[PDB]
């Protein structure tokens, strides 16, 4: 419809934009390039976000991934208590 | 010697042994693990490591079955030294000899590294020294240089480098192994600016525009068809693990001028990367949008200020004559001013600090 | 063309360039009508079929399949006539730009 | 005064321009940016002998 309606508008030479008619049309229908494009700038690609055998696979992958996630919780407590203990003994 | 058909049948069985081992540990609280099952699986793994006709998937299910039995031992069950030293040799093989070409499944080397770390994090400290393979640190250092150079692709080597640095952080529980970390030059290796992961490890996230630019500029061929959720940087976690490694290594080495030297050389090469985490507190003073300051970034400052608190314990006069001691004095005063402001504005601490990820939210919910 | 803004002066080349640019814009809308007519000939009004065929008081006599075939070939001819004049008038625009420069 | 006022306006990034602010300001003071534009497009060098 953009291609079609553009192939029906007799647009003037882009060196001769009829500002007399544009300033009629953009007050009659209320259209405003300095409000419309000013909303459009603020709507970019980063304004939007995402949110048998395959079951046996996904369960097996979950078994390994939770086991490794919990080892990565274990060592993540061990380091911290050992760090804060040494950090106290230093000033003593 | 005569039928490939035994491979996939043994694979469909190791798939079933793996399935049954999990369903046992997830159902019975194990007061004592069956050492005959652990022995049978240790021999079957050692046999699978002797015979490159056996498919790598068989070994991966046996390693998974063993890991699921091992961390489900009670914390007062020490494993028999004959089964542990059998495992340590076979686990070393899957770390020293990756390339028998086809590339190996890198999940096997990483799973062997996790099982090795779990075995270290269950032992007599004085027993590990009587079971250590000499070549293990030298080939872990090669595996670290190769993974910090991304030689298998940006998501594979990130897991390898992460797993090796956690294994190394568990080795730092031992003085005599930490002394070996200096002469295996593992700090001088982490000072190396040739390591490609450095380029990808400034920021705690990645932008939307980086992800197309940093793939189109790499994949010029090989035509295989196939609220904002910011993709937290996986190589920043490797930078957190490198700074934690140095904070573990320092403790047994309070007398080592080789530690003070290699630490000074790491502080010399990574200087302005170590300073960026402090001088960001000038930039937010005017016009930067209100980014959600994560606990991971405040923990990076907990670690880096501890690294400077360690370095300021040992510095002979020749280091105090460097501008780096005027620069550390400047950074300490900048950060003390910006923290004196933020510690008066208790409201800044209560509006801007959100626990973001499903795992950050889960740690608060557990504790 | 002489310098001024006897031979004629360079105002002539500039006015011919503007009229050819305007005609080049018209024939491209008109071609964009003839290709639309050729993409809908079995769905044109009886008045559009009179506008194209112009066959007097004989226009009632012709059957639909006959009118549609006659219009489909008149539209082929008039597209070729127009795409030819579009070439000649683009080349006038390039010749006139070259003459003015 | 164009330099000395443009340097006092904290203009947003031209990729983040705040819709509601000028939509208030222009309807408040009368700064219609189509009327002011037409009333300027019909003034050129050829308007003065």
């Amino acid at each position: 419809l953009n291609d079609l309606t553009s192939s029906k508008t007799p647009f003037s030479n882009p060196l001769e934009p009829n500002v007399f008619q544009d300033s009629k049309i953009n007050r009659k229908y209320g259209l405003d390039p300095k409000v419309l494009a000013k909303n459009l700038s603020n709507i970019n690609t980063s304004s939007f976000t995402d949110v048998i055998d395959g079951y046996l696979k996904v369960q097996f992958e979950n078994i390994i991934l939770n086991t490794i996630c919990d080892i990565q919780k274990k060592t993540s407590k061990e380091f911290q208590s050992h760090y804060e203990q040494t950090s106290i003994h230093d000033w003593n | 010697k005569t039928l490939v058909v035994r491979n996939d049948i043994l694979m469909f069985l190791c798939e079933s042994i793996s399935t049954a081992s999990h369903l046992w540990c997830k159902s019975c609280p194990i007061e004592s693990v069956d050492i005959e099952i652990l022995s049978k699986l240790s021999n079957l793994l050692a046999q699978c490591s002797s015979n490159p006709i056996l498919g790598h998937s068989i070994s991966y299910h046996i390693l998974t079955s063993i890991l699921i039995l091992v961390e489900n031992t009670s914390q007062h069950q020490y494993i028999e030294i004959k089964v542990f030293n059998q495992l340590i040799n076979t686990l070393s093989l899957f770390i020293t000899e990756p390339h028998f070409q086809k590339k190996p499944l890198p999940s096997i080397c990483n799973l062997s590294i996790y099982l090795l770390q779990v075995l270290i994090d269950r032992l007599d400290p004085n027993a590990l020294i009587a079971a250590f393979p000499n070549n293990l640190l030298e080939n872990l250092a090669k595996l670290l240089k190769n993974s910090l150079n991304m030689v298998n692709g940006n998501q594979i080597d990130n897991i390898t480098a992460s797993s090796v640095l956690n294994l190394l952080i568990s080795f730092c529980k031992q003085p005599l192994v930490s002394e070996q970390l200096l002469d295996n030059r593992i700090i001088q290796l982490l000072s190396d600016h040739s390591l490609k992961y450095l380029q990808f490890s400034m920021d705690p996230y990645l932008a939307s525009t980086e992800i197309s630019a940093a793939t189109a500029s790499i994949y010029g061929g090989i035509n295989y068809y196939f609220q904002f959720n910011q993709k937290k940087n996986k190589w920043h976690r490797v930078w957190t693990l490198v700074i934690k490694f140095l904070i573990s290594v320092s403790k047994p080495l309070e007398s080592s001028e080789r530690f003070i030297e290699q630490l000074s050389n790491f502080i010399l090469s990574h200087k302005d990367r170590l300073f960026y985490y402090f001088d960001l507190f000038n930039e937010f003073g005017a016009t930067q949008h209100s980014q959600y300051f994560t606990k991971q970034w405040f923990q990076q400052l907990e670690y880096i200020t501890s690294l400077f608190s360690i370095f300021t314990k040992y510095t002979k006069r020749y280091y105090l004559s460097m501008n780096i001691y005027r620069e550390f004095l400047s950074l300490a005063y900048r950060l003390l001013v910006s923290i004196s402001i933020q510690c008066s504005e208790l409201n800044f601490i209560e509006n801007n600090f959100i626990p973001i990820t499903k795992n950050e939210k889960h740690k608060n919910l557990v504790q | 063309f002489n310098s001024n803004l006897i031979l004629p002066s360079i105002d002539l080349a500039i006015n011919i360039l503007v009229d050819n640019i305007l005609q080049y814009s018209f024939y491209k809308v008109d071609l964009s009508q003839c290709f639309k007519l050729l993409q809908s000939y079995d769905q044109l009004t009886n008045y559009q079929y009179q506008e194209i065929l112009q066959t007097g008081e004989d226009y009632p006599a012709f059957g639909p399949t006959q009118r549609n075939h006659m219009v489909e070939n008149i539209l082929k001819e008039k597209i070729i006539d127009i795409e030819t004049q579009i070439s000649i008038i683009h080349e006038n625009i390039e010749i006139l730009l070259l003459l003015i420069v």
